[PDB]
């Protein structure tokens, strides 16, 4: 009877929600995110099969609002659906309260929606994990990763995809030493963490890197110029 | 606040250089915001224990008890139990202690912490034992065990059992001590591995 | 073999990952060891995907 | 989908929900003379997790606190709808909803969501506490929509031994401070590893109204009673 | 004791760490820590090697998904 | 009704007159023409007392829900956006004129909402029948970045001018001082009209009108 | 109410009075008739303050959503289309006229006119508000093709000052907004910078 | 089990979308290439029965004046989706007064497909397709969409049985810097070479484009142009044979 969307096994064990987690892991890529002292960074693999595609057409980063960036890990259709739903939510939030939705509220809304999907045995838990990056008045570089199961947890450093676990361990190790980083230190930490967990050297092409800074509350997907600049510099 | 931090860093420096001046600074601050005073008290007690000036601890307790929790932190048990542990750990056990634990148990009915009251009475029993007074220790420890029979398993219960066994071995002859020791060890078979109490049992 | 093996702990278990990062490029070069193709030897094509 | 009464007169899905709740984050409540104390193991799975974002103890009103054991998302939805119900109560009755009515309605929501076909009943056991009147109230709410008033209780992994421990510990004469001591001691005996101050979340409910104790106070109490 | 330890061993806290380690796991810890030590040509094992052995031989267990719990 | 709001240098000072006129009678003398929208936000009402009261209570409910969701304080822009949206949805039936004001993370804010919901961000605004005298006083003796004591005095003067030149205005003045920290609620702050000081007693002796039927019941305790 | 909006090469300049009356009770003497929409586009509102605010906010939301979706700057034609749709639909409900002016990459420097009624006509300049009548002839006469930035600024100042002086319903300060690559630059003629003509 | 869209397979894979792509893997072909100044579409229209007629059921259609698309798979779902995109484009035109960007159009149709694969009381569409468009303000744009609902901007692509061979022969081209005129002959060669006469017996090549040459308007290839491209494809086939 576990075949249903969400029906407790003898001891619970919502097997379909766990399968949604496996679908996320099988999304096919990986992403990492970190928050600095006043600047947050995020990186994500980016492949271009067949040498076609490329351009901004293929990507996984999305500006939910002018001050909130986000990244996806999961079935591209599901992820884009989540992205546009969150865009709708944030726009309505601005239209209602008059102020940009805090990342906490944005993730809370998506988490509640995914929980409703799990709850009612008619909407599947769509297989993708969302991560939001933003700046707050009194929290600076906020990072919050939300999952279809309904957790909206904020990490000083997070990771999504197959290597989420190894990346998390590496981030724990690195943060254990003087978490007080600058912008360059943070971007280096993120890029090097992803490089360690992938065991791959990076051309500026096959990756996407986004950033937010307290001085510049504007999600910025750094161009190939800055990506390669940082790569060659370190 | 900022001033208090200034004199606290100065007290650290003067502890490093010449402890007398740091002690005077800490005592002045204590005589002198609530966080300032509780800190001042903590470092004053630390310095007094380090230098061996424990004869003033009794007066400190006596004149802080009127306002101990009144100033703030009805949970000032922090400082109370810290002072008690520091004094008991001080094994010189010289003078003082007269009317000290009596007034502390009196407490003007302000803490009403059953656990802290039990711990204080148990340490009073241990002190009576160390002071060669074993029948008083027997009486009060028997009272304490008959009262807090339920749970307390491990830790404090084992400590009370060992005090009883030592008193038995002292005056009540070794049979009662043997019985109390067997009870203590069996009751402590599932301790959380506190080395201090383990060594006392051994 | 795989994980479902009774209980044999202690030793020195090593994970062997099916995908390969760029030693996939390596492996395809070794398997291209067969006679040169009479010209351009770059593997870039299969390298990309 | 839940109508499938086994040939025993029991509803196996709510049985499984109770099992899952048992397999939930440990929490404990103890009602003192002048108030109630609620605590729960908040141990994250790494220092990575921002241990100030996902809270476990939530004030549904200036005088009503709520904690749970089980599904975090289900918990969010239930606490949200509880905030709602209490708030409409306030609006109609310009007065906070008494804990009795609040828990009655929350359990009613639980049951009503239990009583359809496309609905999977929540997997959380809640531990509401309140100070309505000059009396402190604690109520455990069950996935089956059953509300039980209590003196002290525990839920989660080790709820049975927590229950017997609290049984042997409680005495009607007990101030809120010793209540906090008891709750934290229960969580200690039921907790694995050190009680890092911020890995345990707690909230009190008194004449001052329900408030979640800060990391400073929780650290103080842990470092004291440890 | 038989192993060539170092003054930076910190075993009294390594044990204090909470875990479900068994005796075979302790022996594996020591052996793999020594294996590392040798890899990097150490002459006396170090806390870093013990920690790496701790990771490589213990834990590895997850899937207690926060929703799953 | 007379309600006024002035944003002084730091926070906000609101002043309302106490009178609800259900028709052509003074239904109440100490009407609560000030309402606690949220911890750091209050609103003054004018016109249909029921309409303003219900609207203020409902918006306060929603805002308190939002604040509890946040763990952070609400904001006057949010409160105003609700008020304007709903007073537009209701095309003008509501006889509730609002003067909203709060002090949130981003400083103080003070807005005026007309029955149709029109919003006009102004550092100082009055509404209700005496609003004209209140505007007179503010224009006469207002400057940017006023300070606490004289700001209170001048808002009091404006409300008093409204009282003295506006029928249907309050008998007493209620004031609310909101800052980033304090929520002073002087209810009433002052009483220009205390009472007529009733003269000699004029009651009746014992026994005035014999009852026809009596049904004394000792209700059980 | 009085408002004008004139286009130039590579950008636009909008100007409005700072009054909003109800026959009396001038109320908002610093009314921000000029209002941003997404990044560059501005709208000038006339008529019902409530209806104007509501419609402007709604379309602001919608346009922002669409621009975020497209990842591209807004199109002033798109904004004008949305205003026209809403006004034409709720013609009976809405008592308000609007004027649009902004900049976009494809066709930078656009100014649409959708006054009370919902009609769409792109034009060099647009006049709106209660005093639009007294100055429509003056602009039709004095307006010359080829104004530059400052030239448009002073023409706006003169026109709106005349409207305000000749119309009781308009009175206060003159708020101007220049929109171009440089962004949006908003200034105000308070009492002196307002051109004075007899 | 792999029956409904609800059944997350234990691996985390929804099997109904997989079956949808399996169904898609039955139509002949549909290839497209985004020239620098437009988009060119070709398709291998297999006349199932000799009694059929030219100027008949097509696997390519027009949405708006400025968008075309080519489909491959269940022709019923194909026509449904084509009409669908038709009304979304029309509604966007009504809302905003101008031709909808191909990006947003693909976004919305992809959402529609995504919803019909999520829900339970419905089934995912049994056909994939490709949307081509051109504009001066945004160059030439090409997108592809699948039953799962993936909208990715391709400089050139294909779907159907010989999608892999289509892709290979696409990469055998400097698609960046050729024009629609020669790319049309290239697409004709693509269709003819990938075509398996030994299996399909009858056949016909259907072609179209949209680009600056047509002022950003999608139209079938003119009769003469299509005939010339077909002749070139036949001669290229003979060249390859020899």
């Amino acid at each position: 009877f576990d075949r249903h969307i969400t029906i407790f096994s003898p001891e619970g064990r919502l097997y379909q929600v766990e399968y949604a987690f496996k679908a996320i892991n099988q999304g096919g890529l990986t992403s990492v995110a970190v928050r600095g002292k006043d600047c947050a960074v995020i990186v994500t693999q980016k492949k271009v099969p067949d040498k076609l595609l490329d351009s901004s057409t293929v990507t996984h980063l999305f500006k939910i609002t002018e001050n909130i960036g986000c990244v996806m890990t999961g079935m591209t259709a599901d992820s884009r659906s989540q992205v546009q739903r969150a865009r709708y939510e944030a726009a309505n939030w601005k239209y209602k309260y008059g102020y940009e939705i805090p990342v906490d509220m944005l993730c809370k809304r998506i988490a509640d929606i995914s929980q409703v999907y799990t709850q009612n045995a008619e909407m599947r838990p769509l297989g993708c994990c969302m991560i939001l990056i933003g700046i707050d008045e009194e929290q600076g570089p906020q990072v919050y990763k939300c999952d279809p199961a309904g957790y909206y947890c904020g990490f000083k450093a997070t990771a999504a995809g197959v290597k989420q676990t190894e990346s998390t361990s590496f981030l724990e190790k690195k943060v254990k030493k003087k978490f007080d980083w600058t912008f360059e230190q943070t971007v280096e930490t993120a890029i090097t963490c992803l490089s360690t967990v992938l065991s791959i050297d990076f051309k500026p092409s096959e990756i996407e890197v986004g950033v937010v800074t307290v001085e510049n509350p504007k999600f910025r997907i750094l161009t190939e110029a800055e990506i390669d600049a940082h790569l060659v510099a370190l | 606040a900022a001033a208090a931090v200034v004199e606290f860093q100065r007290a650290q420096s003067l502890l490093s250089t010449d402890r007398e001046a740091s002690i005077d600074i800490l005592h002045s601050i204590v005589k002198r915001a609530v966080q300032v005073k509780e800190q001042s008290i903590l470092e004053l007690g630390s310095l007094l224990a380090k230098t061996g000036q424990a004869a003033e601890l009794g007066g400190l307790l006596k004149y802080v008890r009127p306002f101990l929790n009144s100033i703030s932190k009805a949970k000032a048990a922090r400082l109370v139990r810290s002072l008690l542990d520091l004094f008991l750990d001080m094994e010189a056990a010289t003078g003082q202690e007269v009317e000290l634990c009596l007034e502390c148990i009196e407490w003007a009915k302000s803490e009403k912490r059953t656990f802290l009251r039990q711990a204080l009475e148990a340490r009073l029993v241990s002190l009576y034992f160390d002071t060669k007074r074993y029948q008083e220790a027997l009486h009060l420890g028997s009272q304490l065990l008959r009262e807090l029979k339920k749970m307390d398993d491990k830790a404090l219960l084992v400590e009370v059992q060992l005090l009883e066994s030592k008193t038995y071995h002292a005056l009540s002859n070794l049979p009662k001590a043997r019985a109390a020791l067997t009870s203590a060890r069996t009751t402590a078979n599932a301790i959380y591995c506190p080395p201090k109490l383990q060594a006392t049992l051994d | 073999t795989n994980r479902p093996d009774t209980l044999d702990p202690a030793d020195r278990k090593i994970h062997i990952d099916l995908p390969n990062e760029q030693a996939r490029l390596d492996i395809l070069k070794i398997h291209a060891g067969p006679i040169t193709k009479h010209g351009e030897i770059d593997y870039e094509a299969i390298v990309k995907l | 989908s839940l109508t499938t009464f086994s040939p025993s007169g029991k509803l196996v899905q709510i049985e499984y929900a109770l099992a899952a709740v048992a397999g939930g984050a440990p929490s404990v409540g103890i009602k003192a003379a002048n108030g109630v104390v609620l605590a729960t193991e908040k141990k994250q799975k790494s220092i990575l997790y921002d241990e100030r974002s996902v809270h476990k103890v939530e004030p549904i009103t200036k005088h009503i606190g709520l904690v749970y054991s089980g599904m975090g998302p289900d918990y969010r939805v239930l606490v949200h709808r509880a905030r709602k119900l209490a708030q409409q109560y306030y609006l109609v009755y310009q007065e906070p909803i008494p804990t009795a009515q609040l828990v009655q309605r929350v359990a009613s929501v639980m049951q009503e969501y239990t009583q359809s076909g496309g609905v999977r009943p929540f997997g959380v056991s809640l531990l509401i506490c309140g100070w309505n009147e000059g009396r402190p109230y604690l109520f455990q709410s069950d996935p089956s929509g059953a509300y039980f008033a209590w003196k002290a209780t525990a839920m989660g992994k080790n709820y049975v031994n927590g229950k017997t421990f609290l049984e042997k510990r409680y005495n009607e004469d007990l101030e809120l401070e010793d209540a906090i001591h008891t709750a934290i001691l229960t969580l200690k005996e039921s907790f694995e590893g050190q009680m890092t101050e911020d890995n345990i979340e707690v909230g009190i409910c008194n004449e001052a109204g329900f408030r979640r104790l800060t990391p400073t106070e929780v650290k103080d109490y842990l470092a004291a009673i440890a | 004791s038989k192993m060539n330890l170092s003054e930076e061993v910190d075993l009294e806290d390594y044990v204090a760490r909470p875990d479900k380690i068994s005796g075979a796991d302790i022996n594996s810890i020591c052996q793999e820590s020594g294996m590392l030590a040798v890899r990097e040509n150490r002459y006396i094992v170090l806390a870093k090697d013990f920690e790496k052995a701790y990771k490589t031989v213990i834990k590895k267990d997850e899937q207690e998904h926060e929703f799953y719990k | 009704t007379t309600i006024a709001g002035v944003v002084y240098k730091d926070g906000i000072v609101l002043g309302a007159d106490t009178r609800a006129t259900e028709g052509m009678v003074v239904a109440d003398k100490n009407c609560s023409k000030i309402h606690f929208i949220s911890p750091n936000i209050y609103c003054c009402g004018a016109g249909t007392a029921a309409d303003t009261d219900m609207t203020t209570q409902l918006i306060s409910s929603n805002l308190e829900l939002h604040s509890l969701s946040t763990g952070r304080l609400p904001r006057v822009v949010t409160a105003n956006r609700m008020l304007k949206q709903m007073l537009f949805r209701y095309q003008g039936y509501i006889g509730a004129a609002l003067v909203l004001g709060g002090v949130d993370v981003t400083g103080p804010h003070l807005y005026s909402i007309y029955p149709h919901g029109s919003t006009d961000k102004l550092p100082y605004v009055t509404m209700g029948s005496g609003s004209l005298a209140a505007m007179a006083v503010f224009e006469d003796k207002f400057r940017p970045d006023m300070e606490e004591e004289e700001a209170k005095n001048l808002v009091s003067e404006a409300i008093a001018a409204g009282i003295f030149n506006d029928l249907g205005s309050g008998s007493n003045i209620d004031l609310c001082v909101i800052s980033k920290n304090k929520l002073d609620f002087l209810r009433p702050y002052t009483v220009p009209n205390k009472k007529g000081t009733r003269l000699g007693r004029y009651r009746c002796e014992k026994g005035t009108t014999a009852v026809l039927t009596e049904k004394i019941t000792p209700l059980e305790i | 109410t009085t408002i004008m909006a004139v286009q130039f090469d590579g950008g636009v300049v909008l100007g409005a009075d700072s009054r909003t009356t109800t026959g009396s009770y001038i109320a908002n003497r610093v009314t921000d008739k000029l209002t941003p929409i997404h990044d560059r586009i501005f709208c000038c509102r006339s008529g019902s303050a409530a209806d104007t605010q509501a419609v402007a906010d709604a379309v602001t939301y919608q346009l922002g959503f669409h621009s975020i979706e497209l990842n591209e700057p807004p199109l002033v034609h798109t904004a004008a289309s949305l205003f026209k749709e809403m006004c034409y639909r709720y013609r009976e409900d809405l008592m308000a006229g609007i004027i649009i002016a902004g900049w976009d990459p494809q066709e930078g420097g656009q100014v649409y006119s959708v006054p009370m009624g919902g009609m769409m006509v792109r034009q060099s300049f647009a006049i709106g508000g209660s005093g639009s009548s007294y100055i429509y002839g003056y602009v039709d006469a004095t307006y010359r093709e080829g104004m530059t930035k400052e030239e448009c600024l002073q023409f706006t100042a003169n026109a709106l000052a005349l409207a305000m002086e000749r119309d009781g319903s308009s009175g206060g300060v003159i708020r101007l907004a220049a929109i171009a690559e440089s962004g949006v630059e908003r200034q105000v003629l308070l009492g002196d910078q307002i051109p004075k003509f007899a | 089990y792999d029956l409904s869209a609800s059944t997350f397979s234990p691996d985390g894979r929804v099997f109904q979308v997989e079956y949808a792509m399996k169904a898609v893997e039955n139509s002949s072909t549909a290839i497209g290439i985004r020239c620098k100044d437009g988009v060119v579409f070709g398709v291998e229209k297999l006349v199932l029965s000799k009694l059929y007629e030219e100027g008949s059921n097509k696997r390519l259609f027009n949405v708006d004046r400025h968008v075309g698309m080519a489909v491959a798979g269940l022709l019923a779902d194909a026509r449904s989706l084509a009409d669908i995109a038709r009304e979304e484009a029309s509604n966007f035109r009504s809302n905003f007064g101008y031709n909808i960007p191909l990006k947003h159009l693909a976004d919305r149709v992809a959402m529609y497909v995504h919803a019909y694969t999520l829900y339970s009381a419905v089934r995912p569409f049994g056909c994939s397709f490709m949307l081509g468009s051109y504009s001066v303000n945004d160059g030439a744009q090409l997108y592809m969409i699948d039953p799962s609902g993936v909208s990715y901007g391709y400089w050139g692509c294909a779907i159907g049985k010989a999608r892999q061979a289509a892709k290979t022969e696409i990469e055998k081209l400097q698609m960046k810097e050729m024009t629609c005129r020669d790319i049309v002959k290239e697409v004709a060669k693509i269709i003819y070479i990938v075509h398996d006469e030994v299996k399909d017996k009858a056949f016909e090549l259907e072609l179209s484009w949209v680009g600056e040459l047509t002022n950003g308007r999608h139209e079938i290839v003119p009769k003469d142009i299509r005939e010339e491209a077909e002749k070139y494809a036949k001669e290229s086939l003979k060249e390859e044979d020899e």
